[PDB]
């Protein structure tokens, strides 16, 4: 009675991994990126349900590698300061230094290497305490911290860190998938999906504990997590409100340079002009309070209901994970959220975070990487949304900061898309027959 | 009445839009993206080789002289055409479709041959 | 009489040259020339394309089923086909070329459906 | 039955085996490989192209109207067919290969022109 | 062999011999002698194929 | 304690490192074989790595 049928060219998909092409408007945004975003078309794709799932995204995994890759490469041309890993004789700084200070920055000297290799010269600079480690317990000795592991590599100056965002576009063959619905918790079923040509653009932004300068809820604070009664996974908190943080550096900074090779330039404090305080960041009392009560109500829906949701600092770990990281104009802070995270919830002042400040860092969790930030000249101040956080879980329950892997961040944003491959061809009974 | 706009829709409509999707197949850093552009012209390619195998070349419907075996889908055409989407028939006949297209194969060889054979 | 001999040639000279073009039409230090050569056949893969939406699949001379409309030019069967050269046609119906590809994908796919609803 | 099973076996039976063969014709470290995949489609894209200029697009057995000179080989069918392998054809008519190839193409030109001048 | 390392640089380490604990004795190989006889005559006779007989 | 075939065929090495830190060196001892290193001068304990 009924025939067999071949048709091609039919509106199936089948989810894929596949490589996804950047295309965007100095790090980011290399040469490396199909000059475009020209008009990414959406076309709602109505009674279609779709079985969305991040944490297991593909995406995420490429965009870390990418991020990753393009860092690397900025670094290639720039200058490796391994002539500096040398004895460096330290004192205290002879300036006007609060008692959150002490001790916090020293004035070293060191034998440089120069332009010609039978010359040498004396350099002294300032360095953060936590950049130099004491060579013989107690002494004016200290080496750099990272000259004992691998080297470490002067960042260009002329290249700035400053995020810019690239959007991820599907390659022929392939679609991505939109997911609209406003509650989405990350999982299941989304109701209401779109396909799109190539996501929006996603700023890079590289920070711990509190997520900033990401997209908002569009309603309510959504908690997402893999497994919610797992202690072993991170919590992603969306808000749907931004909380707003004003960061300084209140210090005026002379930088001055010496080269130490052929072509080769190396930046440095010389001094500081006016007294030394310590770098710090405001977020308003109230608003961080409300923000909290909010992610509490959302909380009592996956826990118990007459419950208690206690919130702490970070237990432990290195300074990596318990403090607030992120890039501020350039200079990289290590802020203390203790003062953010200390209260209990049973059924114009503002919150002052001390910062601390690095010169050497390793970015990405790995060893055999270590990169110099130029000190920057004058006084820094960048102001930035809060638009999640990342929590973790110990009656009562008790959640403390984490935020330790750079993937969950990534995932904050590429949590609506999916990717699949287009499978065309396909047959169906028919009343035709050759 | 863009790409895929139809994939909701249901199978006696979606027929309709086979043109649409078919011109959205075709268009060290930068590897990766050079071997996904050749593989997925591999990929277009094995399916046109095979429509061209069944005798399908060059059309979007072709009709075929395979009869449908009940055990594959019992359901009748007003349950196929109208009451599911090619989503959910792609996910009914998932595992008989190597069945038919070995038929289909087998077929076309058969009226090759006998063809030739009506020439002469 | 080899490859573009016949471009400075009359429409209805050059059109009997149409396999001397087509078979002209295939075939980090050197990755560079490995992106040329995907992209000359993602190049070509897309002509094939059309050809196959419009059923002129297989064969360098197409006949259609859709007509004329004297508004994309008006000039007679004697001065296209017997003084002008293709270059200089194209450059005439330039602008009204994605109406005809639009209306040859059109007729095809009505075309497509009605010889189903005849073999059944 | 596998792939290139009938090699050693006569035209008449290795010709029942098309699609074993053509089945397997699709699917700084690694550009290498990647030469070598863009080289095997372009090698597979000549041939169909050949074929469509010929007028045997879709087709894996295509009968033509040019006649088989006896100078290329005067062996019989029963010779050709009962016996011969395709290698040993192969070998046998390899240096009369171009001028059979040149004929197919002038045949289907004359073919073509014939049929639009009737579709008139 | 006791072996031994040092860093010779930043996050470089080179490894040596540092001491021999024992007696210093001289590598060798063992190949059984009657095998061994047995495959030369088996590789002879095949030569005097190619070879005079 | 050498067996007669060894003799000549070890010898105990002592050189210059370099360290982590550019400005300082390391005395290193260590065994090298005969083959890996070369007299430089003769009639003297002078000896070089073979490829440098
Ligand atoms: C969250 O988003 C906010 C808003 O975008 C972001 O704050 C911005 O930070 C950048 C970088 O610090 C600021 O850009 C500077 O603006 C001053 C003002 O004129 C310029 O003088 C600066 O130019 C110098 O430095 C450049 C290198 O960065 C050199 O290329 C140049 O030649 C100059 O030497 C520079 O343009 C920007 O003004 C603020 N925006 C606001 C509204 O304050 C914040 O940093 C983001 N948060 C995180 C964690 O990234
Ligand atoms: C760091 O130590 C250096 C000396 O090693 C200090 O520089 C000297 O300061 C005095 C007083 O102003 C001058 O007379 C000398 O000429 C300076 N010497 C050099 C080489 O510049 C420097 O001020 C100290 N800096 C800090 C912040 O303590
Ligand atoms: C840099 O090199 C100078 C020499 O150019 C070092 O000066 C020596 O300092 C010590 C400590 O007082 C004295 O005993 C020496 O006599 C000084 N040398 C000379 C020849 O003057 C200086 O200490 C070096 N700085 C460092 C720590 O790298
Ligand atoms: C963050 O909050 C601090 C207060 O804790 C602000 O510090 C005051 O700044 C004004 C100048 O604008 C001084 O006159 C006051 O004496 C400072 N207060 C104290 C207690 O020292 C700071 O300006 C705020 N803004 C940020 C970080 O941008
Ligand atoms: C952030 O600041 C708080 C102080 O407000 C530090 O907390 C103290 O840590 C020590 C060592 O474990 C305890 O003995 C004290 O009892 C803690 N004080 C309070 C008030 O609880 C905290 O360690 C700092 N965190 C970071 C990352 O610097
Ligand atoms: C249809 O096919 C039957 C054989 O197929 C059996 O069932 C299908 C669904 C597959 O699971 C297959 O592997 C099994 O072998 C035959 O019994 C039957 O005769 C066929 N009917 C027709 C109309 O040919
Ligand atoms: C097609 O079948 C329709 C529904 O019939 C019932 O449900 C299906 C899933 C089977 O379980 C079947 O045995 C049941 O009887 C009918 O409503 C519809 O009218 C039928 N259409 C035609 C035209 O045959
Ligand atoms: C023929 O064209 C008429 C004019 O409409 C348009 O403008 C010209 C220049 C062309 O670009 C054409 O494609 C546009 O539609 C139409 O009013 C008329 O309906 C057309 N007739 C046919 C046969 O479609
Ligand atoms: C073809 O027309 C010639 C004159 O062309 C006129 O102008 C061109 C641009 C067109 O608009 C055309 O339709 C006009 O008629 C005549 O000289 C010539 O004889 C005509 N040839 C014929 C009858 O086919
Ligand atoms: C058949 O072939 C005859 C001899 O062909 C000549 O030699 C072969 C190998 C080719 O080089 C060919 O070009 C040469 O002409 C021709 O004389 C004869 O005309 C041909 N007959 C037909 C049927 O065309
Ligand atoms: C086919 O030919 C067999 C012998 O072939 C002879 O030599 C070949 C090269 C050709 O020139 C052929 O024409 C000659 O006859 C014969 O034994 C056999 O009987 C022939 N069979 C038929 C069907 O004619
Ligand atoms: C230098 O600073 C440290 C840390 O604050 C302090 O313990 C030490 O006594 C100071 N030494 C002098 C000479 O001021
Ligand atoms: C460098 O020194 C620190 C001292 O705290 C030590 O923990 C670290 O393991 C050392 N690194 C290497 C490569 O030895
Ligand atoms: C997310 O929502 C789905 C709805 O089907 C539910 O099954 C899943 O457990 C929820 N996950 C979390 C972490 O809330
Ligand atoms: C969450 O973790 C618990 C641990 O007891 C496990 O039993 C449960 O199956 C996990 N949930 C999922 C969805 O895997
Ligand atoms: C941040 O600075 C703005 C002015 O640019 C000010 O209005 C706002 O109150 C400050 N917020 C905090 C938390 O200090
Ligand atoms: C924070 O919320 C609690 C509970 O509603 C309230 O008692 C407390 O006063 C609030 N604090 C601020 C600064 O609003
Ligand atoms: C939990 O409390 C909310 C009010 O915040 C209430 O609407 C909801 O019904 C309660 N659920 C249960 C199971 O008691
Ligand atoms: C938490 O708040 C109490 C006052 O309620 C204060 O005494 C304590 O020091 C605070 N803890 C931290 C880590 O700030
Ligand atoms: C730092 O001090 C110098 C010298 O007085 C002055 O020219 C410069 O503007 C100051 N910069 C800031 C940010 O105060
Ligand atoms: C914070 O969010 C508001 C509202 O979307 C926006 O206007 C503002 O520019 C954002 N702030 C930053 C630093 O991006
Ligand atoms: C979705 O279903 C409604 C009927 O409930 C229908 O009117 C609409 O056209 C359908 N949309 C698509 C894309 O098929
Ligand atoms: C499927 O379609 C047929 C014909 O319109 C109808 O009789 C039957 O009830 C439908 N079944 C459903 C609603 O799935
Ligand atoms: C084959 O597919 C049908 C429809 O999806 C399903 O019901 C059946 O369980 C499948 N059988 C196997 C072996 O998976
Ligand atoms: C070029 O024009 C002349 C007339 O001036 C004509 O005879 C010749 O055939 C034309 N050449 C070609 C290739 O058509
Ligand atoms: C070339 O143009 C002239 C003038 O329009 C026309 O008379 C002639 O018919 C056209 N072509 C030929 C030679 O047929
Ligand atoms: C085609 O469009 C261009 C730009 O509008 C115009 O200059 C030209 O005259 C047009 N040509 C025709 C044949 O209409
Ligand atoms: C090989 O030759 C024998 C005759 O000697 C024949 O029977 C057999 O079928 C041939 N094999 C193949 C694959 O044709
Ligand atoms: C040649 O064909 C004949 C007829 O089929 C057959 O009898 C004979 O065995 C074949 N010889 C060879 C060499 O295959
Ligand atoms: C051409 O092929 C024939 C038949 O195989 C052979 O006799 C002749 O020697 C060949 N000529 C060449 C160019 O080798
Ligand atoms: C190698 O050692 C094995 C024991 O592991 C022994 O049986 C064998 O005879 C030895 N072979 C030779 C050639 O000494
Ligand atoms: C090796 O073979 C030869 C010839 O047979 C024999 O004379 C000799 O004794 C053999 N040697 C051994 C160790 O078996
Ligand atoms: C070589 O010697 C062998 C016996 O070892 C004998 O079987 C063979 O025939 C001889 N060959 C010749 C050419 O003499
Ligand atoms: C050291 O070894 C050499 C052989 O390399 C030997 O000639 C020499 O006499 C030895 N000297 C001593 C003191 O053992």
């Amino acid at each position: 009675n009924l025939w067999v049928t071949v048709y091609y060219g039919v509106p199936v998909w089948k989810d894929a991994e596949t490589t996804l092409f950047c295309a965007s408007d100095n790090v980011w945004a290399t040469h490396a990126c199909v000059p475009t975003d020209p008009n990414p078309q959406e076309i709602h794709l109505e009674n279609v349900t779709e079985e969305f799932n991040m944490w297991k995204n593909n995406m995420v995994e490429q965009m870390h590698e990418d991020i990753i890759s393009l860092w690397d490469q900025s670094l290639k041309p720039c200058v490796k300061l391994t002539p500096l890993c040398v004895t460096l004789q330290c004192t205290n700084v002879t300036n006007n230094i609060t008692d959150d200070m002490r001790g916090e920055l020293k004035n070293c000297s060191f034998n440089a290497t120069t332009e010609l290799r039978n010359k040498r010269q004396k350099v002294y600079s300032l360095f953060y305490r936590l950049d130099i480690v004491p060579m013989g317990e107690n002494s004016t000795n200290y080496r750099l911290i990272n000259c004992n592991t691998s080297a470490i590599t002067q960042a260009c100056p002329k290249v700035s860190f400053e995020p810019i965002p690239i959007h991820y576009c599907a390659p022929a063959g392939f679609a991505i998938l939109k997911c609209k619905d406003k509650k989405f918790n990350g999982t299941g079923p989304c109701p209401s999906v779109s396909t799109v040509q190539c996501t929006h653009g996603i700023k890079p932004v590289v920070s711990t504990q509190l997520l900033l300068n990401g997209s908002l809820a569009e309603e309510e604070v959504i908690i997402r997590s893999e497994n919610i009664t797992n202690n072993a996974k991170n919590i992603l908190v969306q808000l749907n409100t931004p909380v707003q943080i004003n960061c300084t550096r209140p210090n005026n900074n002379t930088v001055k340079s010496i080269r130490i090779g052929p072509g080769q330039a190396f930046y440095y404090t010389g001094d500081i002009i006016g007294d030394i305080r310590q770098a710090h960041c405001n977020v308003s009392k109230a608003t961080w309070n409300e923000t909290l009560g909010k992610v509490v109500k959302q909380l009592r829906k996956h826990f118990g209901n007459n419950t208690i949701i206690r919130f702490a600092q970070s237990s432990g770990g290195d300074l990596e994970v318990t403090t607030h990281s992120f890039n501020c104009g350039g200079e990289f802070f290590y802020c203390n959220t203790s003062g953010l995270f200390n209260s209990t919830w049973i059924s114009n002042d503002s919150i002052t975070l001390p910062c601390r400040i690095k010169q050497i860092i390793n970015m990405w969790q790995r060893i055999g990487q270590a990169m110099y930030a130029p000190p920057i000249q004058g006084v820094i101040r960048c102001v930035s949304n809060i638009t999640g956080l990342i929590l973790t879980r110990d009656t009562t329950e008790t959640f403390r900061p984490g935020g330790g892997d750079m993937r969950d961040n990534w995932r904050s944003e590429l949590y609506k898309y999916k990717v699949v491959k287009i499978e065309p061809l396909g047959v169906a009974p028919t009343r035709c027959k050759r | 009445l863009g790409f895929l706009g139809a994939a909701g829709s249901t199978m006696g409509a979606a027929s309709m839009t086979l043109t649409v999707q078919a011109r959205n197949l075709l268009s060290h850093w930068g590897i990766k993206q050079l071997q996904a552009r050749v593989l997925a012209v591999e990929h277009y390619l094995r399916d046109q080789q095979l429509l061209g195998i069944w005798g399908c070349s060059g059309k979007l419907i072709c009709c075929t002289n395979v009869p449908w075996n009940s055990s594959w889908s019992n359901r009748n055409l007003s349950e196929i055409w109208d009451n599911m989407t090619w989503l959910q028939w792609d996910k009914e006949i998932s595992n008989y479709t190597q069945i038919i297209y070995g038929l289909l194969e087998e077929s076309q060889n058969q009226q090759e041959k006998n063809e030739q054979d009506l020439l002469a």
